[PDB]
C-alpha cells in the first residue's frame, strides 16, 4: 500500500553539474538550498493540503570519472543560510577550510563512485513554513576540494541524487504550498 | 453557509442572529509578563 | 504537556495571584510629609479626542496610577488580606537620610491623599528605614480591618474620612527628607481578590503616545525614568 | 478559572438570502478580541476579558473555544459549515464572490438548523 | 596525563561553557536612560588600511564590541538559554545612586540600541541595585524566548521591531544616574551554543596597535581603564 | 500520521442543485459520473503518479426542507453510464419506474434531512483507467419522484456530499492523469 511519505522518500535527480580541469581550489560547483531544490511538482503535489513539515534530508553525488583522472570534492552542510551573519557565508566561499570545518563529507573520484549525506532537520521553527516559505532550513554545498587534474583539459559532471527521511507534516489547510 | 435558511416567511422572519462566544481551551498557556497592552480607568469622556 | 513552558520560558505562570506580588509604581509626591490611602485601589479617569492641537489622551488621577495590583483588582469586587509598599527618593539626603512610614488612622481624616499638617499624632507604629545604606523603603502592611470582605475601589464620601467599613480604616503617614518621592505596590502573602465581574474600563496603553492631532503625546506615567531624570 | 470565563464577542445573521458556500462569518484565532467603546470611538478600543487579561503577558499558546448560537426556532431549516483555516488570513478564504475557498483540504464541522 | 595541568596551572579547563560564564565587557553610553538588545550577538565591521597618514584598522560596532560571549558564539549558528549583565558607573551619584534595569518588551520598538524615549511602559520588571553601596549592577536574564532554538547574530530587520522569533523578543530598559556607563555580560547557567561552523571572520587583536602608517593607532576597545579614565 | 487514502476519504462539496415547485415526475436534479464529479485538484495531486485507481464511493445528499414542505426524491445508482445501451439510458430519462428498479435509495424531506448510498467499483477494468480516462465505472442521478409541494411556488436546494471507501491504487508511472 502506499502513503505520502513514501512520495517525499522517493529519491529525486537534483541536477548535473560542471566540474573542468580550469575549476580550481574551493570553487563552488553547486549551494542548494533545503527544502527548495527538492521542492519538484512531484513533491508540491503530495505536500499541498498541509501548512508545514520536516525531514531529515539525504544527498548522493555521483561522479563517474575514468581511472586517469584524480581530483577531490569536498559535499559539505550549512544551516538556515537565509539568515546566517554574513561574515559566515562569506568565509566559505572565500576559504575550503572554512568549509572543511563544517558537517561534511569527502569524495575522491579516483577511489570512490559516489557518496552520502543526510542532514537532520535543525532549525528555530519547528518546521519548514511551506506557507510564509520563512527561511530553507539548510543548504549543501559543493566546493571543489583539490582541482580535477587530467593531462589535458577535461570536465566531468557531478550529479545529485536526494530524498527525505524522517518526516513529519504539519496541520492541513486550504493555505496553499508557497510558489 | 450550505443552504440558504429556507422558513416559512408566513410565520418566521427568514433572517435570524448567531452569536459567538470564546474561552480559552485546558491547554492554554500564557507568559512573559510585563508592561501590559491595556490600562484600566474609572472613566472614559470626549475632551470639551 | 509542560514541555514548552520548560524549553523556552523557563517559569510558568498560573495565578494572578502569583502576578500581584510584584512590585509596580502607583503615584509620586512632592511632599516631605505626605498621607498616602494605603487601600484606595481606583485607577485615572480618561479622555479622548481627535481634533487638532489637542494631546489625544489626558489621565486624571484620584488616588493613582495603574499598578499590576490595582490593574488586576479592577476585574474583582472585592479584596481581603495585606499589602506592601515601596519606595524611592529624589534624594539621598546623606544628614537626614531617613523614612518614615507610620500607622495613620485619624478618625476624622479623610481617605484620599493629603500633606501631612497633624503634628499631634505621637505613638503610632512606625518603621524606619535609611534611604543611604539602604536605596529604597520596603514595608508591609496588615489588613487590619473592620470586615473580613472589603471592596474594590470604595466610592469614598467627603467625610467617610477614616472609618468607611468597606475598607481596612487605616492609611500611611509617610515623612521623609527627599523632597520628591516615589511610591508603589505589591500585594502580600495572605492577599486575595473576589468574585470575577468581567473585564473593565480600559483603554490601550501602547496608544497613549498617539500624537496625530500635532498637539504632542502629553500623557506620560510613574516609571521610574521618569521619576528619577527630572 | 478567569481565561475559561466565556467572552461574548460577535455575532452575524443566517437568512434565507444566504447562498451555499457563501461565506457568513470569519475570525482571526487570537486571544486579543476587542469592542468598542461606548463613550468615545478610539481606534484601540475596549478590551474583552480574555484579551485584557492575557494583555498582562506577551506569549500565548493554547487552543481556544468557540461556541455559536443560533438563535432560531424549529421552522426554521438549513445547513452551515464551521471550519478553521490555519495558516491563512480572512481575505484569502473566501474568493472575489464571497464563496469559501479550498474547503476541501480541512476539518469540516456540518451543522442541521432542523 | 593531568599531572601538568595541577603542578602548574592548577585548574583545567575543558569546555567553552565554562569560559563564557565570565563576564566581559561590551559596550559604553553616556545616556542615563537607555535601550539595550541584550540577546543582541553581532560583532564589529572592521576595516584596513597599507596608505600613509591613515590609521590601519578602524572599527565599526553595530551593537557593541566582541565579548567572550559573542566572540565564542561566532562559531556556532544557534543559541539558547539566558544570559548575564554587568554594569558599572562613571559616577556614584551619591544623591541620585540609583540603577533600574527593566525588562523592555515594546512590540514596536527596534532591536538595535537606542535612548529612552518613552515615559509611559508602567508595570515592567525592575531590578534595583545601588551604585554607591554596591559598586557594581550584577543582572540575570530569562531566555524567555518564543522559540526552542534561537540563532547568533540574527539580522534583524527595520521593523523586526522587538517581535522577531529568532531571538528572545526581550530588551533592557536602562536608568541610571551615571552620566556614562559600561555594560558588559556573562552567559547564565542554563545557557548553550549550537551547530559548530569554522572559525569567524576575525583579526588579530594585538595587532590593533599597528600605526606603522604614521597616523597613529586610534581603535580602542571598551575596558575598564579605557572607561573610568576620561 | 496521514496517507494518501485519507485524502480520498476526505468528504467532498459536489454540487449544490435546484429543485423547484415547478420541477416534475421523473425530472432529473442532477447526473454525475464516477470518478469524473469527485476530480477536485485535491484529488488529482494525490492521485498523480498512478496509472489507475478503483473504490467503491460514498454519496450523502442534503436537503434543509423546512416542516410545511413535503416532496420526495430517488437517488440512484447505474453503471458504465457511457457504454450502455441506450435504450436502457434513456430508459432512465423515460419513466421514474425504471430508476425506481436500480440500485436506489427514496429520500422524504418532511422526515430525513439527508440521506446516503455506497456504490462499489464495478467494471471489466479492474480499476479507473486514469490515463485513457475509458469509460467512468457508473454515475448516480436523483430523479424527482415526488415534485415538491409547497402551497405557493418555492425552490429548495439539494447539495451532494462524497468521498471514496475501499480505494486501490495502480502501479505508478510518468504518465500525466487524464485531464
Amino acid at each position: 500500500t502506499h502513503s505520502i511519505i513514501d512520495f517525499l522518500e522517493r529519491p529525486q535527480f537534483i541536477g548535473s553539474f560542471l566540474w573542468n580541469t580550469s575549476d580550481i581550489e574551493n570553487k563552488e560547483i553547486f549551494s542548494l538550498k533545503l527544502p527548495d531544490a527538492l521542492m519538484s511538482p512531484m513533491i508540491r503535489e503530495k505536500l499541498s493540503g498541509f501548512t508545514s513539515f520536516s525531514a531529515s534530508t539525504v544527498f548522493h553525488i555521483q561522479v563517474n570519472a575514468h581511472p586517469f583522472q584524480c581530483g577531490r570534492l569536498v559535499l559539505a552542510a550549512v544551516p538556515v543560510p537565509d539568515i546566517l551573519p554574513l561574515h559566515r557565508l562569506n568565509m566559505l566561499s572565500f576559504d575550503v577550510s572554512n568549509v572543511i570545518t563544517l558537517p561534511h563529507v569527502q569524495l575522491d573520484i579516483s577511489k570512490e563512485t559516489e557518496v552520502l549525506l543526510k542532514i537532520p532537520y535543525v532549525s528555530p521553527f519547528v518546521q519548514y513554513d511551506l506557507v510564509t516559505k520563512f527561511t530553507p532550513w539548510a543548504a549543501f554545498l559543493a566546493h571543489v576540494y583539490a582541482p580535477l587534474n587530467t593531462p589535458s583539459a577535461a570536465s566531468l559532471q557531478v550529479n545529485v541524487f536526494a530524498h527525505f527521511e524522517d518526516i513529519k507534516l504539519g496541520f492541513p489547510t486550504s493555505a496553499i504550498v508557497a510558489q | 453557509a450550505l443552504t440558504p435558511l429556507v422558513s416559512s416567511s408566513a410565520v418566521v422572519s427568514s433572517t435570524i442572529d448567531v452569536l459567538v462566544e470564546v474561552k480559552a481551551s485546558d491547554d492554554f498557556e500564557v507568559a512573559v509578563p510585563n508592561t501590559p497592552l491595556w490600562l484600566p480607568v474609572d472613566s472614559l469622556t470626549e475632551r470639551p | 504537556d509542560e514541555q514548552p513552558s520548560q524549553e523556552c520560558i523557563g517559569e510558568r505562570i498560573l495565578s494572578f495571584s502569583e502576578l500581584i506580588k510584584r512590585n509596580s509604581w502607583r503615584y509620586v509626591s512632592d511632599e516631605k510629609s505626605l498621607i498616602y490611602p494605603a487601600y484606595a485601589f481606583d485607577n485615572p479617569a480618561a479622555m479622548y479626542t481627535a481634533a487638532d492641537k489637542l494631546p489625544v489622551w489626558t489621565l486624571t488621577p484620584r488616588s493613582g496610577f495603574p499598578t499590576l495590583l490595582t490593574s488586576i483588582g479592577a476585574m474583582y469586587a472585592f479584596y481581603r488580606g495585606g499589602i506592601r509598599l515601596k519606595i524611592v527618593p529624589g534624594v539621598a539626603d546623606q544628614p537626614k537620610p531617613l523614612v518614615e512610614v507610620a500607622l495613620f488612622t485619624m478618625q476624622d481624616q479623610g481617605y484620599i491623599i493629603k500633606a501631612n499638617d497633624y503634628s499631634t499624632d505621637f505613638c503610632s507604629s512606625n518603621i524606619y528605614e535609611n534611604f543611604v545604606t539602604k536605596g529604597i523603603a520596603e514595608v508591609q502592611t496588615p489588613y487590619y480591618s473592620r470586615v473580613n470582605t472589603s471592596v474594590v475601589s470604595a466610592p469614598v464620601l467627603y467625610n467617610a474620612g477614616n472609618i468607611s467599613p468597606l475598607m481596612p480604616n487605616v492609611m500611611y503617614k509617610i515623612t521623609s527628607n527627599s523632597s520628591n518621592i516615589l511610591l508603589g505596590h505589591s500585594a502580600a502573602d495572605d492577599f486575595r481578590f473576589g468574585f470575577l465581574l468581567g473585564a473593565p474600563l480600559a483603554i490601550s496603553a501602547t496608544a497613549l503616545r498617539d500624537n496625530f492631532t500635532g498637539s504632542s503625546a502629553t500623557v506620560s506615567l510613574p516609571t521610574f525614568s521618569n521619576f528619577y531624570l527630572s | 478559572y478567569v481565561l475559561k470565563i466565556p467572552n461574548y464577542f460577535s455575532r452575524f445573521k443566517y437568512s434565507s438570502t444566504s447562498l451555499p458556500k457563501q461565506v457568513l462569518w470569519t475570525s482571526p484565532v487570537h486571544p486579543q478580541i476587542i469592542r468598542n467603546h461606548v463613550t468615545v470611538v478610539d481606534a484601540p478600543g475596549q478590551p474583552t476579558l480574555l484579551a485584557y487579561a492575557t494583555g498582562f503577558f506577551k506569549y500565548w499558546r493554547g487552543g481556544l473555544v468557540y461556541t455559536f448560537r443560533f438563535v432560531k426556532t424549529n421552522y426554521h431549516s438549513g445547513r452551515v459549515q464551521i471550519t478553521f483555516h490555519p495558516f491563512v488570513g480572512y481575505d484569502d478564504v473566501m474568493d472575489s464572490d464571497g464563496k469559501i475557498v479550498r474547503d476541501e483540504y480541512v476539518y469540516r464541522v456540518v451543522v442541521d438548523l432542523r
